[PDB]
């Protein structure tokens, strides 16, 4: 059962979906939480003197913000959901969160697709940090933007591919994936036309039929000579055992922006670093 | 408990089951029951009512019972009578457009269909009217408000169905079968009109009269789209020949024919249909230009899929299937709801992109939210795209009062109904309410994703969602819609949960020179490309060069208006150029008047139009600049606007106004009339932006009786200060319980309008704001003023804006405004310099030869004004004067119209003297030689105080200076006294103000009374220029340091009054306009006289004064302005307010204002608003200087030491010991160290009183016994108060050195024993007291307060025994209110309760706990005040800082500390016993009082000697401050003791 | 007409867009163009060794992101920024093509 605090009946609707999961044993998700401080404090009483069923599971949603109380925080287990580390991190989890069926489907080339799309959004979100470079704005590109992606990649697909197991990579519909990803999809929370450039330089660097050749880079110059190589697979589980080897040496050259754009940044997080070990001392 | 709710059920059920007499053909057998209890109820009225009294049917047995089952019958009858209505609603869902009285309404009149032709407008998107034969029996159509009708294919019989649901129905299904047949008849035309080479003009146009607007551009779209995919599918072979030039051909040639017909002179609704088509064939020429260029030749190529194809198939059964309209990979049916005819947007690029977001969105089953500025036409948009798939689209102003319920019912009828829900300003909810409607808005995606599954038939269980805890049917077309402008202030943040499920789009940019190009081209502008591309940079240039002006707009909304402008003239002026062809020679030929037009000059008079009156006078070249060189070569001229112009001469000859025309004397204002008259006729809201007195007021006026005088159509205004009052009061309150609708101010004069129950329609109606205008309270008018012109009100209830009503709003600064008003409103700028200061001259000088200020009265006014006409003039003595007084430093900021209308009313007292002096001298009555010199001397003494009254000593000498420097009047003739110092005789001479200054002997008894001032310079000054202020009823303001002398003057002045009965109001930071409001309740009263409600005081024949304390405490929100202030503002300027009861204006008569305040520098305190500070003119009291300080306190301590013969010689010594120290230690302690750091001569005056106390006993006393006593009692008053200990040394030693420097020759030890302490507990006098033998009496006394009271003990050192010292000194006073400071703990509580039973006080303590609230302390604040005020019993009230849990806490206990009383805290029943009680009091005190404002003054006085407040806090930096602000009286009211710390 | 020849920094300008507006207008209005035709063109020479004709001005204080001119062609570099001397705008007629 989940119910969405800020209103009266909100609070009277949690009330009693928990005395009846407490007893019946199912699960209740609170959302927005963090819009109700005081009534958080009597919520975390009424969790202290209780012992519900074996199975009874209470999620609370909230956003990162002081109000939450101490001892709501104290008695329960804190999980912090934030942008990935990095690329291959970002990439890891979208191939995690999309089921297997999903990618295995009757054209071979949807994986190689949801391969791309996966790419192209963890390069996206990770240019995030990079705010003044990377984009122009905190853009919230997420995981709605995502999933949106991935509706408009299969509906076009079977469109295209009434079942045949295989279609020329010429007869995959390029432009319309591009222009909804462009316009539509990602292209929506794009309020500049410099962003919109840049989007539109991704969209077209990557989704194209010569991302089905064996040369393929998906990055160029990232340290040095070497390059990101396209991987030659046409299987999902393929795709995810080349994102598990990536080097683990990311650099912004990797999102197409200079090496030296993190230079700050990485200065003062280590400095910052300090300063905590020096807080906690 | 039970009788109210039964009447109150029986007397709606029986009005509702009366008004509509055919409810009880559909509801038989409730019907039956309720004939049942209306029986029942003539019964109980036959019963009760020939027994008048309650113990006489108390006594009647079978009456509770009767009752208890009426009452359940009329539960279980409005619950069937609910339940009805739901399932009425069930069945036609349109009817959840209408509340429940509507709905009733129409079914009870189903007999009768006139009555109906109302309700159409709400429950269908372009049916106003249903089109019925002379029988009234059969619906042959409908009808648009456009009158636009559509004739039904086959007629609705409401005879063969009478039922109101069916026949709805039948009409409903009706409408959209016949635009079905009529759309496909339409396209069967214009497919033949397609694919020709060649389109005859005639029969075109007879095809666009033929079918309605909507069908002809939809007909052309199905063409268009039908061609290109024919042209698509033959070229699908790759490499040939393309036929697709052909479609474009003929695009182009049915283009050139729509033009050419646009050209001559249509029918408005021809015309509207031309501009339509031209817009949409234009898009299709662009469209199939982009296709070609990009060699398209497949139909199943994505730059084909991606624009909007509508396919239609004749072969389908069902005509509402018929047509597709498909998008990318989304396909929609045409809903075929009547749209009436809309206003059609240009399908720019954005809009495309919109589109194809929108419909990806919708083909999600996911809402769309289009975000970015104001005036991006996000809402636009949205609502192009519902009407391009036939949808019915209601647009929903949001605010922070659509809480969970509202948009709840408002989804339930989007999901019943199957419409779209266009949310705008979503942001502007709470983001709880966000959060909480997030969950609805999951529940209906979740139904319409359930519904998209093709698992799902229709023959099955029907989609329903649960929303509001019931089940309510999901049809397929709803959709929700947000548009929101991120950024903006008044916008919350979205949750991330609600946002997911929206598909966001950045609007940001729109494509203004395509949009410009093809409104210019359908209007019939040739050359409309170099229009649109010489017009649009124009804009861009005027946003970039010109200066930034929080009034400034140049978006889209900007050139829309120009251009929408920019097409009228163009009518206008092919009308003028036929008529004037007319009445010379008889040749006219329309396509030469089009040839030869002057658009770039047409551009240049809209422009000129529309941007110019928003300029300032720095931007005016620059944008004149820019027209000279992006229109080279061409000038336009504004027309002479003449017949208006003698009206507006009429007018302002008739107000008192001076008119000028170009650069004559008032000529600017005149121009910036003509501009307002120019955007009223453009703009349904306007703007009026200027600083205060720039004439705005009196131009909308004047343009208003001219329009009336030259139109003949009477105009009305309705004037409104939106923060005067709350929002709720503004707009309307919705019942969180019975969610029943109460409308606002606003609302209820704006529904007034729209019903014209009283012909309101036929007149020019105007809703002035005039006040602030923050996002807060303007933004619910964003509907109002976009082209929705919509009110919406989150009952679902939208009222639409009448065109004869125009939305003004009359302010100082946008400031606080954000784009999305601004866009939205024609701006005019009244600079200052607009209205000149000689036209205020002329106007006071018109007004006094006119106007009598009581005939004798106006010849002396008229000779008056002939006097003083020379002073009067530009560069004359008033206006260098005033010039100088603007480079001189005020207590508050110095605007023209304060010192101006100060010195008038002073000129308005000056004639009321000369008019006095003639009646006292009937036989010698003034000459004009005497009058001339006296109207002289008076204009500069009226001048100096006016324009220097609110200044500083140094000041006022230099503005006197000055003016003598320039003037020609006959001035003192004395080297070294100021001007100042003087006043005008009657006689017309200079006199002293000295001569007016006796040394006075104060009588012993009455030293440093209350009511008792020592003559002095200042007092005599202020107390002539308060009595001439107040004998004009003009609003003043006393600004000075706390304690300077402004309540004493005031009462001083007033005395000289007798008429007058003055009112004293404490403010604070919580102030607010509802202590106002309970005191006219309690000294006024309302009475209905035939000009309306008038609020006078009780009193008859006398001016109620109601003194403000601290007028500038009140705390501003976050958009600088104080409710209170603008309150007061409203009452000054307009001379009343409006009652928010029934929403009916309320004139004062006999009530002015007085206001007090502290400098607006002072922590706490906040500067006064410009349009306040217009219409009160402000006095600044300083502090007496030691001179004036040492005659006030010198007499004062003479009469005191007259009481001891011996010590009468030290009278000029120990005056000067107090007025040293007092001023040692003002310079030492400063509010900058401590808040509560204030010495002013109120200490002085507590000095000699306690003095005079120690003194009234003694038989006689040496001098060291008076100094030991004046050394107790400087350590009460400059020491208690101190925190540090250092302070207090600093006390001790500078008072033993000021003491030794006035009195040389004295015993030190005798008089400077360190342990001074001074006690009327030992013995009957209050001599100085041993510490040994009084720590033995309290210890005695605390063992019986042991042994009778508290038993908690007590270790007694030095301190306890000061403290309770202090304590018993503030409890034997009147009026005697502590604040104890220090740590918990301390005993302050102890020392006080022990004190206080000592001497005799009931200690009162509330017992404050969880569910404590404002009822239950005004409870026991009642239960204080009526035993200490009626039963005469001393209490001790004794109240900590944790007691409180309100600021209504504060304010109730500031104004019962500073008055005595609390205005509204006895009320109704409370107050009737409160005057029985003190009728009884008063008797037995041996007084009889008859009448009730005597009495409750007695109550009040018993109150003030009886009740003694102890507040104790512990002593924190920042709360003390606040405190300082919230509760004034707590640190001027209350002896302040800082216990702190045990040391 | 001394004003025309200054070298200003439009981030040491309260509004440098009425800047690049005001020369805009003073090319227009100088050969009797139309406001609404011109274009702006732009030349990276060094402060000392310029001049400027009837249509350009100078500017100081532009810096550029990333990259690095030389005979008025841009090149990527690997710094973070890099400082041009002197900035000629100069305001053609649109030939669009
Ligand atoms: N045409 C005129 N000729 C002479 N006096 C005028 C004229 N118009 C206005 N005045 C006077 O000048 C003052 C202007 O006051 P008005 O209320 O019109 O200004 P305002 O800008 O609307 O003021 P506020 O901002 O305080 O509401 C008044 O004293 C008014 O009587
Ligand atoms: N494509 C268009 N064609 C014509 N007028 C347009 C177009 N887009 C917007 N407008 C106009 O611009 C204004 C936008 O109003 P509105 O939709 O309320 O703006 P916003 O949603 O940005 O607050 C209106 O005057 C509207 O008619
Ligand atoms: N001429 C005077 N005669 C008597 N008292 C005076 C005179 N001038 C000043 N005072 C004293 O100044 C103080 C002013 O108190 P109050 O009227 O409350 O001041 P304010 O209105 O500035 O708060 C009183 O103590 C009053 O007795
Ligand atoms: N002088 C004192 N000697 C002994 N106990 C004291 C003294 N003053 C206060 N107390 C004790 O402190 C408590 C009362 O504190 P109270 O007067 O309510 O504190 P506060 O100063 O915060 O009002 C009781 O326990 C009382 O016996
Ligand atoms: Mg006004």
């Amino acid at each position: 059962t989940s119910i969405a605090i800020g209103s009266a009946e909100g609070f009277n609707q949690a009330d009693k979906a928990i005395n009846t999961a407490v007893k019946s044993g199912r699960w209740v998700m609170l959302k927005n939480v963090h819009l109700a401080p005081g009534w958080l404090m009597q919520l975390e009483k009424k969790l202290h003197s209780l012992q519900p069923h074996a199975c009874f599971r209470l999620f609370l949603t909230m956003e990162i913000n002081p109000k939450v109380p101490v001892n709501l925080l104290r008695a329960g287990r804190i999980f912090v959901f934030e942008p990935p580390p990095g690329v291959k991190a970002n990439m890891l989890r979208t191939f995690s969160s999309i089921p297997v069926s999903r990618i295995c489907k009757s054209p071979n080339e949807r994986a190689r697709l949801y391969f791309l799309l996966a790419w192209f959004h963890a390069i996206i979100q990770e240019r995030l940090r990079y705010a003044p470079l990377g984009w122009s704005k905190k853009y919230e590109f997420g995981e709605s933007d995502l999933r949106s992606a991935c509706d408009t990649v299969d509906t076009w697909l079977d469109d295209t591919a009434k079942g045949r197991q295989n279609i020329s990579p010429d007869k995959i519909p390029w432009s319309a994936l591009k222009t909804l990803m462009a316009q539509s999809i990602y292209g929506g929370r794009v309020d500049n036309e410099f962003d919109q450039r840049l989007l539109n330089t991704f969209l077209e660097r990557l989704f194209t039929t010569r991302s089905f050749d064996s040369e393929f880079k998906l990055a160029c110059k990232v340290d040095g000579h070497k390059d990101i190589q396209m991987p030659d697979g046409i299987r999902r589980e393929e795709f995810v055992q080349w994102v598990e080897l990536l080097p683990d040496t990311q650099t912004p050259s990797w999102l197409g922006l200079p090496n030296n754009a993190e230079r700050v940044l990485l200065t003062t997080q280590g400095v910052d670093m300090i300063s905590k070990m020096l807080k906690m001392q | 408990d039970v009788w109210i709710d039964v009447q109150r059920r029986w007397v709606y059920l029986e009005g509702i089951f009366t008004g509509s007499a055919d409810i009880k053909h559909l509801l038989p057998v409730e019907t039956q029951r309720f004939q049942s209890i209306s029986t029942e109820f003539l019964a109980l009225m036959k019963k009760v009512s020939k027994s008048p009294l309650v113990m006489d049917v108390l006594n009647i047995q079978g009456v509770q019972r009767s009752l208890e089952r009426l009452a359940d019958l009329l539960g279980k009858i409005q619950k069937a009578l609910g339940e009805y209505l739901e399932r009425e609603r069930s069945s036609f869902p349109r009817f959840y457009f209408v509340g429940d009285e509507d709905l009733l309404e129409i079914i009870g009149n189903s007999k009768n269909v006139a009555k109906l032709q109302k309700h159409f407008k709400k429950m269908f998107a372009g049916v106003s009217s249903i089109i019925l034969n002379e029988d009234n029996s059969v619906v042959l159509g409908i009808s648009s408000r456009e009158g636009e009708e559509v004739m039904f294919k086959t007629p609705v019989s409401i005879t063969e169905h009478p039922k109101i649901n069916e026949w709805l129905t039948l009409v409903e299904k009706e409408m959209r079968v016949t635009l079905a047949k009529l759309l496909a008849e339409s396209v069967t035309e214009v497919e033949i009109f397609g694919k020709a080479t060649s389109i005859d003009p005639n029969t075109y146009i007879t095809w666009i009269d033929k079918y309605q607007a909507q069908l002809v551009v939809l007909s052309a779209q199905i063409a268009w789209s039908e061609n290109v995919e024919t042209a698509l599918s033959s070229m699908g072979g790759g490499g040939d020949a393309a036929p697709l030039h052909s479609v474009l051909s003929n695009v182009e040639v049915t283009l050139n024919v729509l033009a050419d017909s646009v050209l001559m002179e249509q029918p408005p609704l021809r015309r509207r249909k031309l501009e339509h088509l031209i817009t949409e064939l234009v898009h299709q020429r662009d469209v199939t230009r982009s296709l070609i260029k990009s060699k398209i030749d497949n139909a199943k190529s994505f730059e084909w899929l991606s624009q909007m194809r509508f396919y239609f198939d004749p072969k389908q059964t069902d005509v509402l299937q018929q047509l597709s309209i498909q998008m990318a990979n989304a396909k929609f049916n045409y809903g075929f709801e009547y749209l009436g005819v809309q206003d059609k947007l240009v399908q720019t690029p954005l809009t495309d992109r919109c589109y194809l977001t929108m419909t990806q969105a919708l083909e999600a089953r996911l809402g769309g939210s289009p975000f970015g500025p104001a005036g991006t036409g996000k809402t636009e948009s949205v609502k192009a795209l519902g009407h391009q798939l036939g949808r019915f689209v209601l647009v929903f102003n949001c605010d922070e009062t659509f809480d969970f319920q509202a948009m709840g019912r408002i989804f339930v009828g989007l999901c019943q109904v199957g419409a779209w829900g266009c949310f705008d300003e979503f942001n502007r909810l709470e983001e709880r309410m966000l959060s909480a409607v997030s969950q609805q808005v999951q529940c209906i995606q979740e139904a319409l994703r359930e519904h998209s599954n093709p698992n799902y038939d229709k023959t099955s269980a029907p989609i329903t969602c649960e929303l509001l805890n019931k089940q309510v049917k999901v049809s397929p077309d709803m959709a929700i819609f947000i548009t929101m402008n991120p950024g903006y202030a008044g916008r919350s943040n979205l949750p991330d949960n609600l946002k997911k499920l929206f598909r966001s789009l950045a609007m940001t940019k729109p494509d203004r020179q395509l949009i410009a190009q093809v409104m210019l081209y359908s209007q019939g502008f040739r050359t409309a490309e170099v229009l649109a591309n010489k017009i649009v940079p124009f804009f861009k240039l005027c946003d970039e060069q010109l200066s930034s002006q929080s009034h400034y707009d140049f978006g889209l909304r900007a050139l829309k208006s120009v251009l929408v402008s920019a097409g009228n003239v163009k009518r206008e002026r092919i009308q003028k150029i036929k008529r004037e062809k007319e009445e010379r020679g008889e040749a006219v030929d329309e396509g030469e008047i089009a040839e030869n037009l002057p658009e770039q000059e047409i551009l240049i008079q809209s422009v000129c139009e529309t941007m110019v009156p928003k300029l300032v006078a720095e931007d005016i070249p620059l944008l004149f600049s820019l027209l000279s060189d992006v229109f080279p070569g061409v000038q336009y001229h504004r027309g002479e606007m003449t017949a208006l112009r003698e009206e507006l001469k009429k007018v302002c000859q008739e107000m008192y106004l001076t008119y000028g025309d170009g650069e004559e004397v008032g000529g600017m204002w005149v121009e910036k009339v003509l501009q307002l008259y120019q955007i009223t006729q453009i703009n349904h809201g306007l703007m009026m932006v200027g600083p205060s007195g720039s004439g705005k007021s009196m131009a909308w006026r004047v343009l208003l009786k001219a329009l009336e005088r030259l139109e003949g159509v009477e105009g009305v205004a309705h004037i409104i200060d939106p923060k005067a009052i709350s929002k709720d009061h503004l707009y309307g309150t919705l019942d969180p319980n019975t969610r029943e609708w109460t409308d606002g101010l606003f609302t209820h004069v704006l529904r007034k309008i729209i019903d014209s129950v009283r012909g309101e329609l036929q007149k020019r109606q105007w809703i002035v704001f005039d006040g602030d205008v923050d996002p807060e309270w303007v933004e619910n008018l964003n509907s109002v003023l976009d082209d929705n012109k919509l009110l919406t009100l989150p009952n679902g209830e939208r009222l639409s804006l009448p065109p004869n009503v125009r939305i003004m709003f009359e302010v100082q600064d946008l400031k606080y405004a954000t784009l999305a008003t601004v866009s939205r409103c024609g701006m005019v700028w009244f600079s200052e310099d607009v209205l000149s200061t000689d036209m205020i001259f002329n106007n006071f000088l018109a007004r006094l030869r006119s106007i009598p200020l009581d005939s004798p009265m106006l010849q002396i006014q008229r000779d008056a004004a002939t006097i003083m006409q020379p002073y009067f003039t530009s560069n004359g003595l008033v206006t260098k004067a005033l010039e100088h007084a603007f480079q001189l430093e005020h207590i508050m900021d110095l605007t023209r119209l304060r010192c101006l209308g100060s010195l008038f009313s002073m000129l308005h007292q000056a004639c009321r003297n000369v008019a006095q002096y003639n009646a006292n001298h009937p036989d010698f009555p003034m000459q004009i030689e005497q009058l001339e010199r006296y109207i002289q001397r008076y204009l500069v003494y009226a001048i100096l105080w006016s324009l220097s009254g609110d200044s500083r000593l140094k000041m006022r000498a230099e503005l006197g200076e000055y003016i003598r420097r320039i003037t020609t009047v006959p001035l003192p003739t004395a080297p070294n006294i100021p001007i100042i110092d003087y006043e005008v005789s009657i006689s017309g001479e200079w006199s002293p103000w000295q001569a007016k200054v006796p040394q006075i002997e104060v009588e012993t008894h009455k030293v440093a009374a209350p009511d008792v001032v020592v003559p002095t310079l200042d007092t005599v000054r202020h107390e002539a220029l308060l009595y001439t202020w107040l004998a004009e009823h003009k609003p003043l303001v006393l600004c000075g340091p706390p304690g300077s002398g402004k309540t004493m003057t005031l009462f001083s002045a007033l005395r000289a009054l007798p008429d007058m009965e003055v009112v004293g109001l404490n403010f604070s930071s919580a102030t607010t306009p509802e202590l106002l409001l309970k005191t006219f309740d309690h000294y006024c009263e309302y009475r209905r006289t035939p000009n309306g409600v008038v609020l006078a005081p009780v009193q008859l024949g006398k001016w109620l004064v109601l003194f403000c304390d601290e007028i500038n405490l009140p705390d501003m929100d976050k958009y600088g302005t104080q409710r209170v202030i603008s309150f007061i503002r409203q009452m000054v300027e307009h001379g009343g307010f409006y009652r928010t009861s029934d929403q009916t204006w309320v004139k004062l008569e006999r009530i002015q204002f007085v206001g007090a305040c502290n400098p607006p520098t002072d922590p706490g305190r906040k500067p006064l608003s410009h349009r306040f500070l217009r219409h009160v003119p402000v006095v600044y009291v300083d502090y007496p200087g030691p001179a004036s300080l040492t005659q006030i306190y010198g007499t004062f301590n003479r009469a005191m030491l007259r009481l001891i013969p011996s010590l009468r010689t030290y009278a000029e010594p120990l005056t000067a010991a107090m007025v040293e120290f007092y001023t040692m230690s003002q310079e030492r302690f400063t509010q900058d160290t401590q808040p509560h750091y204030i010495y002013s001569p109120r200490e002085m005056t507590r000095w000699v009183r306690g003095i005079f106390e120690a003194l009234r006993p003694l038989e006689t006393l040496p001098v060291e016994g008076l100094i030991r006593i004046w050394a107790h009692e400087a350590l009460r008053l400059f020491q208690d108060r101190l925190v540090e200990d250092e302070e207090r040394r600093w006390t001790d030693e500078n008072i033993d050195t000021v003491a030794l420097k006035h009195f040389p020759n004295i015993d030190r030890e005798k008089a400077m024993s360190r342990p001074i302490l001074y006690s009327n507990w030992l013995s009957k006098d209050y001599i100085p007291v041993d510490q040994e033998e009084l720590r033995d009496y309290v210890k005695a006394r605390l063992k019986v307060f042991y042994e009778e009271e508290l038993d908690v003990p007590l270790v007694l050192f030095n301190e306890v025994l000061d403290h309770v010292l202090r304590i018993d000194r503030i409890f034997r006073q009147p009026q005697g209110h502590l604040l104890l400071i220090g740590v918990s703990g301390a005993g302050k509580t102890t020392l006080s309760r022990f004190v206080a039973w000592m001497n005799g006080l009931s200690v009162y303590q509330i017992k404050v706990h969880r569910k404590y609230t404002g009822e239950d302390f005004d409870e026991d604040l009642r239960t204080v005040l009526r035993r200490s005020g009626c039963k005469n019993e001393k209490i001790a009230f004794i109240m900590d800082e944790s007691n409180v849990l309100d600021s209504g806490f504060l304010e109730r206990m500031n104004t019962l500390l500073a008055n005595g009383e609390v205005p509204g805290l006895f009320e109704g029943d409370e107050y009737a016993t409160l005057m029985t009680q003190c009728k009884e009091g008063a008797q037995k005190e041996g007084l009889m009082l008859d009448s009730h404002e005597e009495l409750y003054k007695w109550f009040t006085s018993q109150v003030i000697r009886n009740l003694h407040v102890v507040f104790t806090m512990n002593p924190s930096s920042e709360g003390l401050k606040d405190r300082a602000a919230t509760s004034p009286a707590l640190f001027n009211r209350c002896v302040l003791n800082w216990f702190g710390d045990w040391s | 007409k001394e004003l025309k020849n200054i070298h200003v920094c439009l981030g040491g300008l309260f509004v440098p867009e009425a800047y690049i507006t005001a020369t805009r207008q003073y090319v227009a209005q100088a050969n009797s163009w139309s406001l609404e035709e011109l274009c702006l063109e732009v030349n990276v020479t060094t402060s000392q060794g310029a001049t400027l004709d009837a249509c350009s001005f100078g500017v100081t204080g532009l810096k550029l992101q990333g990259a690095t001119c030389n005979n008025n062609k841009l090149s990527l570099s690997n710094a973070i920024s890099t400082a041009l001397p002197l900035t000629q705008l100069r305001w053609v007629k649109q030939t669009n093509t």
